[PDB]
RNA sequence: UUGACCUCAAAUCAGGUAGGAGUACCCGCUGAACUUAAGCAUAUCAAUAAGCGGAGGAAAAGAAACCAACCGGGAUUGCCUUAGUAACGGCGAGUGAAGCGGCAAAAGCUCAAAUUUGAAAUCUGGUACCUUCGGUGCCCGAGUUGUAAUUUGGAGAGGGCA
RNA sequence: UCUUUGUAAAGUGCCUUCGAAGAGUCGAGUUGUUUGGGAAUGCAGCUCUAAGUGGGUGGUAAAUUCCAUCUAAAGCUAAAU
RNA sequence: UUGACAUUGUGAAGAGACAUAGAGGGUGUAGAAUAAGUGGGAGCUUCGGCGCCAGUGAAAUACCACUACCUUUAUAGUUUCUUUACUUAUUCAAUGAAGCGGAGCUGGAAUUCAUUUUCCACGUUCUAGCAUUCAAGGUCCCAUUCGGGGCUGAUCCGGGUU
């Protein structure tokens, strides 16, 4: 039972001594293989923010380039094009559409590496900016499958009491289980090593 | 050793199962009491005898009812035996090893017994009973896991052996 | 009781306690007679749930078995006839080794009458039998009405006839559709269809 | 040094008991070949004859680790039938069952595995007596490495109530 | 017809705790044999060796998922023949 | 005749990897800087110091961790290869299972580098005689009868016949 130990929950808040928004990382394990179109590649909403800072490089167009001035970050445009390709780096993830496929192939240099940008896996060019922008400045888990077997996320955060923290780390169990392929193994939940950045691990 | 097992047979020679004699005395006894008394089986005293009998001391450890437990150290179908060990640290009642059933016989008037069980005791020896225990568990019940790990056994001839340590003392030291 | 605990023993055979057991009496015995008294049971458990009380009368054998393939008699190999049955070193012999065991004992003690008889042991070259044999004409076994159906002389030799649990297997005895050579018997189920019944009033 | 226990023994020890004959049927093992295939090697004769072991007035089987697939049936044996079918087979020669349906007969159960533990209560033998195919008493022995009562898969055990 | 053997035994309604049930065996590989039994009907040798809402069987092998019916590895029993 | 499994176990070498954590190792550009990769992340420690930021590259760190990558096994076993060292299995052989193993004693080779560090012997050779009475002697007893007992003569220890 995830009760016992904390896992989300109350028990781990004192331990970390910075009182800094310090956040918890759940790592799944399974053996996998080594191929790319494995294991689980989705990315949904996560209930709870994680409360990170984020600011989004929205380089839309004419369609689109109006719902930003309302509920988002930064305002861009596709003309500042010799910014976001040389020097300046000030930024978490952005948000692009389908309407405007001839500027990506421009900044891949600076922003494919360190995840500034969006190859195919995550939502990132998703057209509707009225209504994902209330699911996105509430930042997400990050579902990245690594090269053997880890998986590194981030739940929540856990000064977070747990009233709201309490059907996140359920609802993130029953992503990366169900929607998985069948290369996977038995016993999907069989070690889950969760420790959130300063203090002891506690597992399952 | 002889002394706790001197002592343990003091206090078995104390209580030993009622004989044919004296089940005769005490069923005239009861016979006088029943027909006169009418005390169903209440006139006689509560005994206070030794249990033994294999399925009967297995069957009292099993249900956490027997203070002291003495085991031989023999029978060749020692399957008859080995788990007493195991249950009787298992299910935390203290155990000894006593050397040769037939005492075990004599003091139960068979020719062998086995087993030997005390469930019941007078509170005339609580104190020795609870210092035979402590002796015990110093001897046995502690030291589980110590003999649990180690394998007797090869230990070979004399012949051999001294044959051995001619060798090993000239092919290694002078 | 403790019969569970030895059954349960009894059946982990080659952990490391049994095998050392097996080995210090498949030694005790291969060092004594070939059929010989055994005093007590070495398997209690499943000596007393195939019918044993120690009570006087019922006797325990021990008896060692040669263990391999029967080859075959008509010396030298020469079978004088079709090359079908040619066969000497592979004929494996309908009879179980454990059939030969109370058998052997039958012959040898032959005022009493086997009961059934356990596995206790087999090296390479021989297999190792208790035989749980009863002594009818004593009195204890004639009374107390459990063991009388020893005393009936349908009953001699229930070794020799297969009537044991292990000869009611070697013939082949059960209910079934798998078991049409025989379910009553082969020879009565064999002549009983090689028959050609007739009657009075030819149908 | 005395006294037990286990194990193995020795007696023209006390009392028992098996061997053999017959073998028509019955239970097992073992086990051919002539013969048929128009030759003959698998096959068939045949899971037979000869040999062997063991019983009884019957033996064996027998209360389902069964048949079924239905609306389910219900120990075993035997007869009428299924059936000269399904299947096997140099798919040649030949070999060859079962379930249901009808009938005769119909009969059901017993142990191991639960400490009786305010009580081995059980049993063989020897003795003395008798209403002496047995009963009672007493006495050594077997026996708790377990003898009796209680229950056996269909039920049943332990408490509680009327 | 002489004992009345017995404050003994048996039987059934309701609730609760329970509910033990047979391993060199079951089974499988291969070989010999037999069967009508055909990727194997049964027995037997040897090699491996179990399980507990388990195990067998449901006659074309195997994997996966249900269903059905049964309880083995211990023993007694007249009549129909 | 050969190979595989069983009877058939146990010690001593050599490679594959796990229970169990740790020191450390792992240098193509750029970037305070050897970032095998990833996650959290703007801050922690009394302070210092680093870190956010800046800049860089495919990868941004202070701080806590997971997978991994090359050694180190210190603790306990599993494997095929080495044949070595085993007695208890197994197999042979002999004797009316007679002296086996270890130790000591006297001599003596032996040289002492402190005192013996070692090793051998430890009742018979001109002769076709003889060898037996629990053994004479020495020593302790009995209650002295005629006799008998005990130790030694013939070293102890272990019960594995060799």
């Amino acid at each position: 039972v995830k009760e016992l130990l904390k896992y989300s929950n109350e028990t781990k808040k004192r331990n970390f001594l910075e009182t800094v928004e310090l956040q918890v990382g759940l790592k799944n394990y399974d053996p996998q293989r080594d191929k790319r179109f494995s294991g689980s590649l989705k990315l949904p909403n996560c209930p709870r923010p994680n409360m990170s800072i984020c600011i989004f490089g929205d380089a839309f167009d004419v369609d689109r380039a109006k719902s930003c001035g309302v509920d988002a970050m930064s305002v861009d445009d596709l003309k500042k094009l010799n910014k976001n390709k040389k020097l300046i780096k000030k930024l978490s993830k952005k948000y692009n559409a389908f309407i405007a496929s001839e500027v990506l192939i421009k900044q891949v240099p600076r922003l494919l590496g360190p995840q500034l940008s969006k190859a195919g896996k995550f939502p990132t060019p998703v057209s509707h900016n009225d209504d994902l922008y209330g699911k996105v400045t509430d930042v997400r888990s990050t579902i990245k499958f690594q090269l053997k077997k880890v998986l590194c996320l981030a739940v929540a955060v856990g000064n977070v009491e747990m009233e709201e923290d309490v059907l996140v780390n359920q609802i993130l169990m029953s992503v990366n289980f169900f929607v998985s392929l069948l290369k996977k193994n038995w016993q999907n939940v069989g070690s889950l090593v969760v420790k959130s950045s300063m203090g002891p691990a506690f597992r399952l | 050793d002889r002394n706790t097992a001197a002592e343990t047979f003091k206090l078995f020679n104390k209580y030993r199962p009622e004989t044919a004699a004296e089940k005769k005395e005490r069923l005239t006894k009861e016979a006088a009491a029943v027909a006169e008394g009418k005390s169903k089986q209440d006139a006689s005293p509560k005994p206070y005898a030794v249990k033994y009998g294999l399925n009967h001391v297995v069957a009292l450890i099993e249900n956490k009812k027997a203070k002291l437990v003495l085991i031989a150290n023999d029978v060749d179908p020692i399957e008859l035996v080995v788990f007493l060990p195991a249950l009787c640290k298992k299910m935390g009642v203290p155990y000894a090893i006593v050397k040769g059933k037939a005492r075990l016989g004599t003091l139960v008037n068979q020719k062998t017994s086995a087993v030997a069980a005390l469930t019941e005791v007078r509170a005339e020896d609580e104190a020795a009973l609870a210092k035979l225990v402590s002796t015990i568990d110093a001897n046995f019940a502690d030291k589980y896991d110590e003999v649990k790990k180690h394998w007797g056994g090869g230990i070979l001839g004399n012949k051999a052996q001294a044959k051995m340590d001619k060798r090993a003392k000239n092919s290694d030291s002078a | 009781g403790a019969y569970k605990y030895l059954e349960e023993l009894q059946r982990k055979k080659q952990s490391d306690v049994l095998r050392f057991l097996q080995r210090v009496r498949v030694w005790e015995y291969r060092q004594k007679n070939v059929i010989h008294r055994a005093a007590r049971p070495t398997r209690p458990d499943k000596a007393r749930r195939l019918g044993y009380k120690a009570k006087q009368g019922f006797v325990i054998y021990r008896v060692r078995v040669r263990r391999g393939n029967r080859k075959r008699p008509v010396p030298k190999g020469a079978t004088y006839g079709k090359p079908t049955n040619q066969g000497v070193n592979e004929l494996k012999y309908q009879r179980s080794l454990r059939a030969t065991a109370e058998e052997r004992v039958g012959r040898r003690a032959a005022n009493l009458r086997v009961l059934n008889s356990y596995w206790v042991n087999q090296d390479s070259t021989y297999k190792y039998f208790e035989v749980i044999l009863v002594d009818p004409q004593h009195k204890a076994i004639r009374r107390d009405a459990r063991y009388n159906w020893i005393c009936d002389p349908v009953h001699k030799h229930r070794e020799a006839r297969g009537l044991t649990a292990t000869g009611k297997k070697s013939r082949g005895i059960n209910k079934g559709h798998k078991f049409n050579n025989t379910k009553a018997g082969r020879r009565k189920t064999w002549k009983r269809q090689n028959t050609l019944s007739l009657w009075r009033y030819r149908k």
